[PDB]
RNA sequence: GCCGCG
DNA sequence: AATGTGCAACAGCATGATCGCGGCAAGCTGATCGTGCAAAAGTCGTGCCAGC
């Protein structure tokens, strides 16, 4: 059996871990994905016309201020659904070659750590053949009743 | 003492106070530029890439001379942590210290303990080296020596010798040799289940059951003791097809 | 140093210490050694 | 069968001290710390409601007789009875493996 | 379509047990339904619920 | 056969009392529960083959 | 009976093929087909097997050309 | 949850 | 001579801390409303024929 969520939600497994997978993955530290996976914070998507980032941490303030400001061009929402749509448009591939560059570039121990274990858990999803999108689920199973 | 030690030597714990070591030639050097921090910089050029070593000054410097100080010398008084062993005087180096020390304590109470039963226990806590050169698909990281030997044989067969990597073997205590191991279905058994099922899911890898928990869990022989015989005829059926 | 893959050699191995003779292949050596260096210790004055 | 064996006449009786013949059953004590904590012995049946051990292998239970207790396990099968007789025996393991 | 074993045939050869994230149609696979009322045993029949 | 094995059981009863001393093992259900338990996560855990 | 099994494990060296050994001499015994080759004290089919092996009238390859031998009649 | 047994 | 970067110390959090066995009580405690209507299903008071 199954359950359907009718919103998604988020995988406390692989959220709430000292190494975060999620987290490590996304490159943000774990308390920004804490707090907007809870309703604290907004996080932006895209908005390259705009000033603002591809992964603002912008609050209801900041939002005001950019509708009042920006208004259009400002694709910005808080649910499991943002971890979504910017899990979604992340290019592995890409991300990859750029990290391993970057890494190649410049030599530095504290950043090279970091930047190697981001490059390994990456080649593992795309070798794995796993989609980054299902860390969160949507539909959550049920177990049979007789357990 | 006591024995919180032979958990303390297992483990593999860096002790309080670790001892420096050094290399090939220790010519005189004392410190350049002793700044407030760690001063007495030891800079002993032995001919080509000089090492920089850095001392808090907090701790008395042994070898105030040259005398050609070679590689495992003891630089400064204190105990030795393991890891340090391992490194530089060779795998043979430290399973001679953890064997009388070990043996140390259960001695002096008097209990006898032979040491091939040490020695096994430590030729699980010296898997898993670390490469540092490349050409076969490895860039420093640490995988088994047991793939780390494998490989070697296949690129050395070859006309391409050079793809060979050397490594550096690294030590680790029985408490995380145990869940690093290869088969999932272990090391989710005996210490944290939650890391190790949500590292082994996003890897997506699979067990093989190759040990004895992993056939025990699934109820099927051994491949220990009486069913090491069955178990010898099914690998080569899969070889076979 | 036995350079073995996944196992040790029966003669890098010394003889077992329960049978007189060399250890038979397929011995599960490492539970032996665990539980001898693991059975003292309840009389280790810690 | 099942009640005559309810009923326990004689014939029951004759019948297992007949099965017991050469089945070894293997004892075990609670803290099993090295292997020769679980061994395999020949039963012979007694008029009793206590295990009898042997005292020379106490030393390696590290059981004495002050309210100690005994687990008996039955390897019922043809390979386990093999097991248990060439592996398992008391006089098979006389030098501790350590 | 008589003389069927089930129980016997339900034990299939297997080795090298994989493990991975479980997909959402993969999800749907593997449930038979979904529910959606919480109830989980009635007392005007004693049955599960619908 | 002991312990888990639902089939286990009744067959090696069965062999015992025909007096065949065979084993005929199988599928612990303890493991099926575990499989079932961890696919009830959002992990996908199977047997290959 | 066979209060101790040493005689056998010389006989085929292994302390754990001879268990596989006599298992199968006592499953071809037990299941039926098969007679002991040895006088029977009223023994268990186990320790009669062990004490086949230990005469040195039985082992794993003269097993297989029995097994041949049966093959080749039928 | 408590008490005891080796 | 003012400035940016990498290294190290302190705080918070996750984890695990023996194996069997025996006996006794008390919790184990546990509910989403009504809704008011067709739509269906069932039921009851009544009359029917067939057996003695
Ligand atoms: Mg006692
Ligand atoms: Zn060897």
């Amino acid at each position: 059996g199954h359950i359907e969520l009718a919103s998604p939600t988020a995988h406390i497994w692989f959220l709430k871990s000292l190494p975060s997978r999620i987290g490590l993955l996304l490159d943000m530290p774990l308390r920004d994905i804490e707090r907007v996976l809870y309703f604290e914070s907004y996080v932006v998507i895209e908005g390259g016309m705009t000033n603002l980032e591809r992964q603002q941490i912008l609050t209801e303030e900041q939002y005001l201020d950019a509708l009042e400001e920006f208004g259009d061009e400002f694709d910005a929402k808080m649910g499991a659904e943002a971890i979504q749509a910017l899990l979604k448009s992340m290019d592995l591939e890409q991300e990859c070659e750029q990290l391993r560059e970057e890494l190649n570039e410049t030599n530095s121990e504290t950043k090279r750590k970091k930047l190697t274990k981001r490059i390994k858990l990456l080649e593992a999803f795309v070798q794995s053949g796993n989609k980054p999108e299902w860390m969160i689920l949507t539909v959550l199973p049920v177990l049979p009743p007789d357990l | 003492g006591g024995l919180p030690r032979v958990a303390d030597l297992f483990e593999a714990r860096r002790p309080k106070e670790p001892a420096i070591l050094a290399e090939i030639s220790g010519i005189v050097s004392f410190g350049k530029e002793t700044k407030g921090k760690r001063r007495l910089v030891i800079t002993p050029v032995d001919g080509s890439d000089p090492y920089e070593e850095m001392i808090p000054k907090w701790r008395q410097l042994n070898v105030f001379e040259g005398e050609r100080v070679e590689r495992g010398d003891v630089i400064s008084d204190g105990p030795e942590a393991p890891h340090d062993i391992l490194r530089l005087r060779g795998v043979h180096a430290v399973t001679r210290y953890i064997v009388n020390e070990v043996q140390d304590v259960y001695r002096l109470q008097g209990v006898k303990i032979n040491d091939k039963h040490i020695e096994v226990i430590v030729r699980q806590m010296l898997r898993k080296a670390t490469i540092v050169n490349a050409g076969s698909s490895d860039f420093l990281e640490g995988e088994q020596v047991e793939y780390s030997r494998v490989k070697i044989a296949n690129r050395e067969l070859e006309a391409n010798g050079k793809v060979g990597a050397t490594y550096s073997r690294d030590l680790l205590g029985i408490t995380k040799a145990s869940l690093a191991t290869e088969s999932f279905i272990s090391a989710a058994s005996f210490q944290e289940t939650t890391r190790v099922l949500t590292e082994a899911a996003v890897a997506g890898k699979r067990d093989e059951l190759r040990g004895l928990k992993e056939n025990v869990i699934v109820g099927r022989l051994i491949p220990a003791g009486t069913g090491y015989a069955y178990h010898q005829d099914r690998m080569r059926r899969r070889a076979a097809g | 140093s036995c350079d073995t893959d996944f196992g040790v050699c029966a003669h890098c191995y010394g003889r077992d210490l329960a049978r007189g003779h060399i250890i038979n292949k397929g011995e599960a050596i490492g539970v032996i050694a665990a539980q001898s260096i693991g059975e003292p210790g309840t009389q280790l004055t810690m | 069968a099942k009640k005559m064996v309810e009923r326990e006449e004689a014939v029951v009786w004759d019948i297992l001290d007949e099965v017991i013949r050469e089945h070894p059953v293997l004892l075990n004590r609670a803290p099993t710390l090295h292997r020769l904590g679980i061994q395999a012995f020949e039963p012979v049946l007694i008029e009793g409601k206590a295990i009898q051990l042997h005292p020379l292998v106490c030393a390696a239970y590290n059981a004495d007789f002050d309210g100690d207790q005994m687990a008996v396990h039955v390897p019922l099968t043809l390979e386990a009875q093999l097991e248990a007789r060439a592996l398992m025996m008391s006089t098979n393991n006389i030098l501790s493996p350590a | 379509l008589l003389k069927f074993l089930k129980a016997q045939t339900k034990t299939e050869e297997f080795d090298a047990i994989k493990i991975a994230l479980a997909s959402p149609d993969m999800i749907r696979s593997w449930s038979f339904g979904e529910v959606k009322k919480p109830e989980t045993i009635n007392y005007r029949t004693f049955k599960p619920e619908r | 056969v002991k312990s888990d094995d639902v089939n286990g059981r009744t067959k090696m009863y069965k062999n015992i009392v025909d007096g065949n001393h065979q084993m005929e093992p199988g599928m612990p259900e303890s493991f099926n529960v575990l499989l079932k338990e961890i696919r009830s996560l959002g992990i996908n855990i199977e047997l290959e083959d | 009976a066979r209060v101790t099994v040493q005689d056998a494990v010389e006989k085929i060296g292994n302390r754990f093929d001879l268990v596989l050994v006599a298992a199968r001499r006592a499953r071809q015994m037990q299941v039926g087909g098969k007679d002991p080759l040895v006088p029977e004290e009223n023994d268990k089919t186990t320790v009669i097997a062990l004490r086949e092996i230990e005469e040195g009238l039985i082992n794993n390859q003269i097993l297989d050309v029995r097994e041949r031998q049966e093959q080749q009649e039928q």
